[PDB]
């Protein structure tokens, strides 16, 4: 999930 | 506080999980996405990733639950960033440790005229590895 | 440290 957030933040 | 666009792109991401556009992510759709990426998680690992985010208890992730979790992660990222920026400012010479001299200059800038004895006492309270300086992990501990 | 905490919260 934190993978998904860090993709969308970048 | 997510902006409109932040929300808009979190909706885009969500859409890539919600294959059939019904507004929920089931365990099976999560696993379809992860197998896309060359992964192969078990059903129990899939169910746990759903349960991490399912505020309802109802078996699925709706867009509001997803966004809720992404906002928490945004706010956590943004806290750390502010703490890390604070540390860098305190660490005047940028060697990655706040000295007593550096702490005293900063404390005055918050309108606290401190002597060395008081400043050194701050060092002592913060210094978990005994090296006489405040490292980034010691600062973060004091800011929690 | 208190005041450092107060100040960073304030930003
Ligand atoms: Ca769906
Ligand atoms: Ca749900
Ligand atoms: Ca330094
Ligand atoms: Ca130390």
């Amino acid at each position: 999930w934190s993978k998904v957030f860090q993709k969308v933040a970048a | 506080q997510l902006t409109e666009e932040q929300i808009a792109e979190f909706k885009e991401a969500f859409s890539l999980f919600d294959k059939d556009g019904d507004g929920t992510i089931t365990t099976k759709e999560l696993g379809t996405v992860m197998r896309s990426l060359g992964q192969n998680p078990t059903e129990a690992e899939l169910q746990d990733m759903i349960n991490e985010v399912d505020a309802d208890g109802n078996g699925t992730i709706d867009f509001p639950e997803f966004l809720t979790m992404m906002a928490r992660k945004m706010k956590d990222t943004d806290s750390e960033e502010e703490i890390r920026e604070a540390f860098r400012v305190f660490d005047k010479d940028g060697n990655g440790y706040i000295s007593a001299a550096e702490l005293r200059h900063v404390m005055t800038n918050l309108g606290e005229k401190l002597t060395d004895e008081e400043v050194d006492e701050m060092i002592r309270e913060a210094d978990i590895d005994g090296d006489g300086q405040v490292n980034y992990e010691e600062f973060v501990q004091m800011m929690t």
